[PDB]
């Protein structure tokens, strides 16, 4: 309350404002590090909100609308402005990059963080300065890092921004911020804003995929952005959205270059074509009024096409393309409510429809040629990340106990497993880590019983995949494939499409009473 | 009462719950 007063007051005193401008930064900085001090030796992750919402943010967003009076050229617009930016930005990170620096050199963070995590921050290094997981003081501190993370991955974005020309942007620009907003994910997985600060160096590179892709994942972790729907919505759904404007550019760029067949073109296919599919299913009008409109089954065929014929040096854009797909069911619901007319149920049912036709795809082109794959995680992955999200949702239970198309699919890669009680593991796997804390798969992927892991050392460490006791990349396939041939006897158990273990064969088959 | 920090600690396919 009180607290909230301070505040307000910094962001008035800045907007009434050479030097006396980086005197008032450096007087604001000297009470905030003393708030921060007071708070670290619950105030502290809030006292770093209230200092990007009413200190920081309202200077980057100046230095927009400014840079923008460059692009609308400005030579001498360009650098004088990058001047008093270079002179007030180091500031920023200082108060940022302090913090990090005081908290991780008062305790000890090894019992809830990565222990690798002070040496990615290039951080330096008594029995109890050592935060117990269960504290509040705990969670605070660890808030408070996950909140510099991501007040530095934004702070960084926006320089790259100013400190560039033109409005094009290579894939490696964004490098130093997405590592440090990586860092930010990986500590506490939760917190949708950092996928969604992500996603915005995404639309940056032009890279609308993986920006749907973190803007649907900012939407649906535990602890959303508020602002995901809204970018995912500007994007997919807004005729007058600026994302939008530019995705469909680039289908026009895309169109032009079907004829091309280097993977680079392969990969760009599979970012973008599925976009349109999902938009159409979530934002129907939007995706009947434009240019690209009539094109939605040559989108289709094409992402189908790519995928069957081009899955190996491209598997990865797949795995997302996944993620994103069963995400966006949910985004479906949360954006169009909850179906109430026949209507509104057979839309609802039509994009269902569309995502097990996905994953039979998927099963059938891919994974049934790849279950042997010891190299490559993403291909029994895909399977887990399936049933996972299958059994989480009792709606998508019956609807794939129903489907005939995706049962068959599920008995052919179950039959091949078995042909190579509850599994368990000693630490987490790739496909475990790039979901926690993602909602359709109720936050951790529950097909292990991971009931003991809570009881073992270095916690932290195994639930980010790092442990005494690493596995072979044979060993781990091994692992996904008993879990896959428990998951899939579960799931067929109570199917409605007639497969049933033949017990002579010992594999599953399909039957009939007559 | 919420927290954000993940915890390992807390359906399998029956369409009765």
């Amino acid at each position: 309350t009180d607290l909230q007063e301070t505040f307000s007051g910094f962001q008035k005193q800045l907007q009434s404002v050479d030097s006396l401008m980086k005197g008032a930064i450096q007087m604001i900085h000297s009470k905030i590090m003393q708030m921060l001090l007071q708070s670290l030796i619950s105030d502290a992750h809030r006292i770093l909100d209230l200092t990007w919402k009413h200190v920081h943010y309202p200077i980057f967003k100046y230095f927009q609308n400014w840079r923008n009076r460059n692009v609308a050229p400005n030579y001498a617009g360009h650098r004088q402005l990058n001047s008093i930016l270079q002179k007030i930005f180091p500031q920023i990170h200082k108060l940022y990059y302090s913090t990090l620096e005081l908290i991780f050199a008062n305790y000890n963070l090894t019992a809830l963080i990565p222990s690798d995590t002070r040496s990615k921050l290039n951080i330096s290094t008594d029995a109890s300065n050592v935060l117990k997981p269960e504290d509040s003081f705990s969670i605070d501190c660890v808030m408070a890092s996950q909140r510099c993370l991501l007040y530095i991955g934004c702070s960084q974005r926006y320089k790259i921004i100013m400190e560039h020309l033109s409005d094009r942007y290579q894939q490696a620009d964004f490098q130093k911020p997405l590592r440090y907003l990586d860092i930010a994910s990986t500590i506490v997985p939760s917190v949708g804003e950092t996928f969604l600060q992500r996603g915005i160096c995404y639309t940056h590179t032009k890279n609308f995929g993986n920006a749907a892709y973190q803007f649907v994942r900012s939407s649906l972790s535990r602890l959303p952005s508020d602002a995901g729907i809204p970018n995912f919505t500007n994007l997919l759904g807004d005729p007058n959205g600026s994302l939008f404007k530019k995705l469909l550019n680039s289908l026009d760029d895309l169109k032009v270059q079907e004829t091309i067949k280097k993977r680079i073109i392969n990969m760009e296919i599979m970012e973008f074509y599925i976009l349109p599919l999902i938009g159409s299913h979530i934002f129907p009008q939007t995706w009947k009024n434009n240019r690209h409109s009539d094109r939605l089954k040559h989108f289709q065929t094409l992402l189908f096409d790519k995928i069957e014929i081009r899955y190996i040096k491209n598997i990865s854009m797949i795995f997302q393309d996944l993620i994103l797909l069963i995400g966006s069911f949910h985004m479906y619901q949360m954006i169009n409510g909850v179906s109430s007319n026949i209507r509104s149920i057979q839309s609802e049912t039509k994009f269902l429809e569309f995502i097990f036709k996905f994953f039979t795809h998927l099963i059938d082109k891919v994974i049934m040629k790849e279950f042997k794959n010891c190299e490559m995680f993403q291909y029994l992955a895909m399977a887990r990340i399936m049933m996972c999200w299958i059994k989480s949702h009792k709606n998508v239970l019956k609807f794939a106990h129903r489907s005939t198309s995706f049962c068959q699919s599920m008995v052919n890669l179950t039959n091949e497993l078995l042909s190579s009680h509850r599994p368990t593991r000693d630490y987490f796997y790739e496909e475990d880590i790039m979901l926690k804390e993602f909602g359709p798969t109720k936050f951790t992927l529950s097909d292990f019983n991971d009931e003991k892991l809570l009881s073992m050392d270095n916690l932290p460490d195994r639930l980010v995949g790092k442990s005494k006791n690493k596995l072979t990349a044979k060993e781990e396939h091994s692992s996904r494939v008993q879990v896959l041939v428990y998951s899939n006897k579960k799931f067929l158990e109570k199917n409605c499409c007639g497969f049933k273990l033949d017990t002579e064969k010992k594999r599953y088959v399909h039957t009939a009473v007559k | 009462i919420v927290n954000p920090l993940f915890q390992l600690g807390l359906n399998e396919f029956d369409s009765q719950t």
